[PDB]
């Protein structure tokens, strides 16, 4: 009984080891009060840009 | 601020040195074209055109010389 139990358990353990459980997700977020992209202003003769 | 190199600065020195020549040289022509036979108009325009000519020449040759001084140094990094 003891030997069967220990063997079966140790085989089950290495068999299930390929299961992948860590996963990535995508979150969408709208800005309400500002422009999302890097922002250009044109001065009289020149563009200048803010991150 | 707007992005500008060192050649841009050397170039803009002239544009800010000649305060208004770029407009005067145009207006002088506009007047002259109205009555080509007026000698006073001709006399004025001659001097303005000549000054604009020399301004563009000096402006270009200087930029060229600083480009070469830079390239010579860059070449020696290796």
């Amino acid at each position: 009984y003891v030997d069967m139990v220990v063997n079966a358990a140790t085989m089950m353990d290495k068999q299930n080891d390929g299961i992948e459980l860590g996963r990535q997700k995508i979150g969408v977020m709208r800005l309400n009060n500002t422009f999302v992209g890097d922002r250009t202003y044109n001065l009289r003769d020149q563009k200048m840009v803010i991150p | 601020t707007p992005w500008s190199g060192y050649l841009d600065d050397v170039s803009a020195k002239f544009d800010t040195g000649v305060d208004n020549l770029q407009t005067q040289v145009t207006e002088a022509l506009d007047k002259l074209a109205a009555k080509p036979s007026d000698p006073a108009l001709l006399a004025a325009y001659q001097s303005k055109l000549s000054e604009y000519n020399l301004y563009r020449n000096a402006q270009s040759n200087t930029v060229k010389v600083f480009k070469d001084i830079d390239a010579a140094i860059i070449q020696n990094f290796r």
